[PDB]
């Protein structure tokens, strides 16, 4: 029985919704 | 809806802005619900910020300066370590010009009033009072927490206290300074600050 | 009247030819949408030399844009003055002759010639009778050097009594792209001496010398170098479009220049070429134009002419010149530079007056010189070819497309004979 | 119209190319959804209204790397059919990826390759990413590439191989895996670009000045080479190249297609304002031996062919200024028989920067892919790792038991012997 | 006007009938009540205060399905004695539904059919849905063809039979009922379209990606097929094709009228929106061997004739362009003696999707009904099944005791063999 684990993958961390070129 | 969806600032933002959007749409081609780009908010209210002279300044004073929030705790050893170097950086970087360059807001993860004032006596930049709800709202907005106490909605801790976040006009996370992060440049990550392209517009 | 059919081949060709139609449209004053403005009857009394009426008053150029790579002339279409060119005049390719002379000529080219020969003869046969052709290309590349040379060979056997003259760039001495230079150059030359009437050589680092030493420009792009070549191309064929004192034609300078049919490779000059700074010192007149004709740093190709002796040359002056100071100094430069010319021809050096100066200047002159200084330059390519032929470097790409071991030896021997014919004449 | 079909096989291929695709999305302003709020033809199709699906296939025999993409932030970006997962992992065998388990994926994968190639004629080529020391990186890579050569005749095949290190290996079966791949790589691919790992460790140590980067920072720099490589197709330039001209640019004999890489500038955003990057300075850093991405000493290497693609606001003549002085320098030794050895193309648009990346915004950039005789070091070293480990039949029964014929290791080495001799024959 | 009569016999007949009479109601925008608030004439009548009643008859000897329809949602739409129900089921016995219990209600069926055909002029044709594997679907169906061919000799008869699959069959009595019904529908049925249940299971598992479908998941796909065949009659299009259109274009010989079916695109919610449904693409997906709706590999057959029914925003040049690619494609073999065997029937109206169903809104669709010589294998399977069982008279005494002689088993054997030989000799 656990309180929640909050370390996150490097892939999820940094390849995120960039502001788009037009 | 940046950098997260489920934050109190963003729920207030969405409520206010589309209230206005529906009203003027009915009064008049306007896209409902409004884009996050099209929305406008006032980030720091009338009586939030107060400086080194204990005087409240409006939000319009922060125009033209790279602003950064500093989530700090009085009794956390990491924050006690990071404080002198942040102060020295503030010193040198703002002295070295005929223009104000950066400004720091103090957001308190501290326990109580006494300790907050004691810690705030050391800082020459702006602060938000701890009893002010904006502190807790900003904490939930930028997902900084010392311990899983307040529920997070499938997210994690972005960071831990201490942290420096370069912010924008609308609650945009301009860049994260890697103090205690994936990179761990303790006391050295402050040089990564791109003050030229992140001005509080 | 007289028609000149324009054909641009290769990547080099389409980029040069884009700025050539910049200057020609500017000589006569056609708006890029195609309409005419410039309100002068002598400008376009001879307009049909390059363009065609379209019952909307618009002039479309008689250009056939021609390649195998569909992107490079897609560039020309979207660019300025790209909306002049006829959409039907484009002949796209798909695969792209990847710098292989073999596939440009024999294998890959042969299925597209069925289209390009169709469009060229439909525009040819439409008029009364044709005068010449223009082919802009590179003899280092694949799609211009090989697949363009096919179009040279087919239209010659179809119109043997017509002329054609090309502007072709060669390998440069220090810098050199496109690691198969001497394979592409030597295979192109031995076809060019057999099926072409006149070739104007351009060297890349000679152009770079111009924009450093003369123009005083630090960092401009290909745009400036193409402008210099576009002015030279406009200068040679000025006299067809405008009257003058001593008239000129492409064929009349053809008969005047070449002594023997085998050697028809020409150098290029242009003046004035002083900078913005040096503009106010000079007070432009006939003798200082001639002095920077015979300036080796002002030569369009970097074969040093002081080593060789000029076999013959031409000078198409443009503007309002007084003809005595034209021809007397024209003789004067032959007497002054006694050793620079060849002995067995009296009156080595020639002239013309083309009555309309180019706009923005008042006097201009274009140099076309049949020198023997190209002895060392083809000898450069001769040694470069032998270096990668002794044991068959890079040969398999050519050999796989229907080449022969024999046809490479013929190209060496044939192009070496051209070297020998120049050296004999000293 | 004209495009290149990309293949990702093996884990190294997937996560390098997953960085390569996220660089391309922001290059053309494509959202991770796949929409845009004649650039994108050569890497993307257009679906219905406003979409852009990629020209790619993911193949792996394990789900664990490919399904994680399926649930990632690039959910709707890829069509859910070309993402291919097997059941069980290849597990570092050439034999297993080639003989037993590799067979049942090529039968479905070649179909999707056919499905992607039959739309428009004039295919440019095939960009297949793989590791060499890996299991599925070689075995599945071979079987797919062999079938492609027969089925599609004459079109080019680019292959970026994450080559095993001179120093580190991170697996013991690497000499058995690497040698066997080569014997089935020679007569299939057309341009095999050799990439190393601790070179980029050494690059990120010196130039990038970041202490502790990981594979996620390896892949950004790898992605920046590929973007600059195919910059000519996407965007107009003052002097452009193609992917079907490289094989006519670089290879003198059909068996010699093992080229290196280089890139410049590679600078931190913090130290960027102490270098205004001129064309005179970036070219010399391109030729400087501590900047290449392969880690072989070129001082014992005679250069044979070189191909520089300049990026951004660069004029043609300071290129010609730089290359004049480069040729006259005697630290960069060219071979005698090849007196011309440069191709230098130029494109307009300066390189993008990833947000939160480790690349400062630069205005000009040079990318180098060169054929040199230094690869004789990369192979003669490798042959030594083989026969010493094949001295007493170490790890043989794994390959024997999986399907391979014992003794096939012999003519694989005799093949690599010939590739050893011809480089030494050329250089004299 | 242009009316057709749909006859539903048996379990599979009724349950397929539910799907089609749901879709036609929605498409013409008529309610479960039967009134809308002249294109609908082909399927519906006209009655006083704007009610349109269906031109269908429901036959099943067993009450448990027909009765339960009457009580269901669609109460007021169907006429009460247009649904005919018996006493006890045929119970998987061909002899029962043809001799003993069939004969009672045939006369009642003809009387309703007579009164529905004589309502107006221009009766186009009959459609019939039945299960071959079942009792009454085979039994009552054979009687009903025999007594309809004598009366309405002129009109066309299109059959949609639920043929038993090669592996999965839902009966041991099914080889008997299959081969005993084939002697019925050779010389009465004009054109038969061959349906297979686990073929549709495979379609709805990999295309639309339901792991656990049911009977009401397959029947919607059948409803969309029938709607595409009869889209031409209902709505205006570029190239109209009737039911008389089909007999002259698919069958070259009197005895040879057995043909497959195909639909494209069977696409889901997520797939549809992310994809260009090119007119080239939908046709290519239709001719895919597995995408047929019969579980009958066409690679070991020859296509004699083929009809393509387009539905949506379909332009005729793309149709003509796409089919020329199909002919020059080497994979699919066409018979030498039949050079022309394609149909272009283009309709304007997009397919009307039931939301909360399984298909998505798509712009365009193609439905293919192809006559091929691959029907040899599907008879060879049932033939060999019948030979093993009949070799020692298994389950014979049930058929003999109900009136059927022993000897109709004998004669129907070579009748299937006569059919088998004809498909062999036509493939020369």
């Amino acid at each position: 029985p656990t309180l929640p684990f909050n370390a996150q993958s490097c892939y999820r961390s940094e390849y995120v919704a960039k502001p788009l070129p037009p | 809806s940046q950098p997260v969806f489920a934050s109190p600032l963003n729920v207030e933002k969405r409520r206010l802005n589309e209230e206005r959007a529906l009203m003027q749409a009915q009064k008049a081609n306007i896209q409902l619900p409004p884009n996050y780009g099209d929305m406008d908010l006032i980030l720091f209210p009338e009586g939030s910020l107060k400086n080194s002279n204990n005087t409240v300044i409006p939000q319009s004073h922060l125009k033209g300066k790279s602003v950064a929030l500093y989530f700090a705790d009085g009794a956390d050893p990491k924050c006690a370590s990071l404080l002198p170097f942040l102060l020295n950086y503030y010193r040198t970087m703002n002295e070295g010009g005929a223009n104000q360059k950066i400004e720091i807001i103090f957001v308190s993860l501290d326990r109580d009033r006494e300790a907050f004032e004691s810690h705030r006596a050391h800082m020459p930049w702006l602060s938000i009072d701890l009893e002010n709800p904006l502190t807790e709202i900003l904490k939930r907005h930028f997902r900084v927490m010392k311990e899983y106490e307040v529920p997070t909605y499938g997210y994690g801790s972005r960071t831990g206290v201490p942290s420096v976040i370069v912010i924008g006009s609308d609650g945009r996370e301009a860049q994260f300074l890697p103090i205690c992060s994936g990179l761990e440049e303790g006391d050295r990550a402050l040089l990564r600050w791109d003050w030229r392209n992140t001005k509080f517009a | 009247m007289r028609e000149i059919v324009h054909v641009q081949g290769g990547q080099c060709g389409n980029q040069i030819g884009a700025k050539f139609w910049e200057v020609i449209s500017d000589e006569h004053g056609i708006d890029p949408t195609g309409t005419y403005c410039g309100d002068s009857d002598l400008q376009l009394e001879r307009i049909n030399v390059f363009y065609n009426e379209a019952t909307g008053g618009r002039f479309v150029p008689r250009a056939i844009l021609m390649d195998l790579e569909p992107g490079t002339m897609d560039s020309v279409r979207a660019g300025p003055f790209g909306q002049l060119f006829r959409p039907d005049n484009f002949v796209f390719g798909q695969t792209g002759a990847g710098n292989n002379w073999a596939k440009g000529h024999y294998t890959e080219g042969a299925e597209l010639i069925d289209s390009v020969l169709d469009v060229v003869r439909k525009e040819a046969e439409g008029c009364d009778c044709l005068q010449g052709f223009q082919i802009t290309h590179s003899l280092g590349g694949g799609t211009g050097s090989g697949m363009g040379t096919l179009l040279i060979s087919k239209v010659r056997e179809e119109y043997p009594d017509r002329i054609m003259e090309t502007f072709s760039v060669f390998p440069s001495p220090k810098v050199s792209d496109t690691v198969v230079e001497p394979y592409n150059a030597t295979l192109s030359v031995h076809q060019l001496v057999e099926n072409a009437d006149e070739v104007q050589v351009i060297d890349n680092e000679a152009l770079y010398d111009i924009c450093f030493r003369t123009l005083k420009l630090t960092t401009p792009t290909y745009g400036d170098l193409n402008h210099l070549v576009s002015a030279a191309m406009s200068g040679v064929t000025c006299c067809l479009r405008f009257p003058g004192q001593l008239n000129s034609d492409l064929r009349k300078l053809a008969v005047n220049l070449i002594p023997f049919p085998r050697l028809h490779f020409f150098l290029i000059g242009f003046a004035p070429l002083t900078s913005r700074g040096s503009q106010q010192y000079r007070a432009l007149s006939v003798p200082e134009l001639t002095q920077q004709m015979f300036d080796a740093k002002n030569m369009m190709c970097a074969s040093d002419p002081r080593h060789g002796r000029y076999l013959t040359a031409s000078a198409m002056f443009r503007g309002r010149m007084s003809t005595k100071e034209v021809d007397e100094q024209m003789l004067n430069v032959q007497n002054k530079n006694s050793s620079y010319f060849v002995e067995w021809i009296p009156n080595n050096m020639k002239s013309s007056v083309c009555d309309i100066p180019p706009k923005g200047l008042k006097m201009s002159v274009t140099f076309v010189g049949n020198s023997t200084a190209i002895q060392e330059m083809f000898k450069r390519v001769s040694d470069q070819f032998t270096a990668m032929f002794r044991r068959k470097a890079f040969l398999h790409w050519y050999t796989g497309e229907g080449m022969d071991e024999m046809e490479f030896t013929e190209a060496e021997s044939n192009m070496n004979d051209l070297v020998s014919e120049y050296q004999q004449y000293q | 119209m004209r495009e290149v079909i990309s293949i990702h096989v093996g884990q190294a291929g997937i996560q390098i190319g997953n960085a390569c695709w996220e660089l391309f999305c922001l290059e053309h302003g494509i959202q991770p959804d796949g929409q845009m709020p004649d650039a994108f033809n050569t890497f993307f199709s257009e679906t219905g209204a406003g979409k852009h699906v990629p020209r790619c296939v993911f193949l792996d025999l394990e789900p664990t790397v490919v399904d994680e993409v399926r649930t990632g932030t690039y959910r709707h970006l890829f069509h859910p059919e070309q993402l291919i997962s097997g059941k069980e992992d290849a597990a570092n065998n050439f034999a297993r990826g080639h003989y037993t388990i590799g067979k049942e994926i090529v039968d479905l994968s070649l179909d999707r390759i056919r499905k992607l190639a039959d739309n428009c004629t004039g295919l440019q080529g095939f960009l297949m990413f793989n590791a060499v020391g890996g299991g599925t990186g070689s075995g599945l890579g071979c079987l797919l590439l062999e079938r492609l050569s027969v089925d599609y005749g004459k079109k080019s095949k680019l292959n970026f191989c994450s080559w095993p290190s001179p120093q580190v290996s991170t697996a013991v079966v690497e000499p058995y895996n690497s040698v066997l791949s080569t014997h089935s790589l020679l007569e299939h691919t057309d341009v095999a670009v050799m990439l190393d790992n601790e070179a980029i460790y050494d690059i990120c140590r010196r130039n990038l000045d970041i202490e502790r980067p990981t594979y996620t920072n390896l892949n950004r720099l790898i992605a920046q080479v590929i973007s600059s490589l195919t910059a000519s197709l996407r965007f107009d330039g003052a002097l452009n190249v193609d992917v079907t001209e490289f094989q006519t640019n670089l290879v003198p004999y059909p068996r010699i297609h093992f080229m290196l890489s280089s890139y410049a500038p590679i600078i931190s955003a913090e130290k960027a304002y102490h270098e205004q990057l001129s064309v005179a300075e970036i070219t010399n850093s391109a030729f400087e031996p501590a900047s290449m991405m392969a880690k072989c000493d070129p001082r014992h290497g005679k250069y044979m062919a070189c191909c520089l693609m300049y990026r951004g606001d660069v004029v043609p003549k300071d290129v010609n200024a730089a290359v004049a002085t480069i040729k006259t320098k005697r630290t960069i030794q060219f071979v005698d028989w090849c007196p011309t050895g440069f191709k230098c193309g130029i494109n307009y648009q300066p390189p993008t920067v990833v947000p939160g990346g480790d690349l400062a915004k630069v205005m000009r950039a040079v990318c180098m892919i060169s054929n040199s005789t230094a690869i004789a070091e990369v192979f003669s070293r490798m042959d030594h790792k083989f026969d010493l480990m094949y001295a007493k039949r170490a790890f043989v029964h794994w390959y024997v038991g999986e399907g391979m014929e014992e003794g096939e290791f012999s003519e694989a080495r005799e093949d690599l012997a010939a590739l050893e001799k011809d480089y030494e024959e050329v250089g004299i």
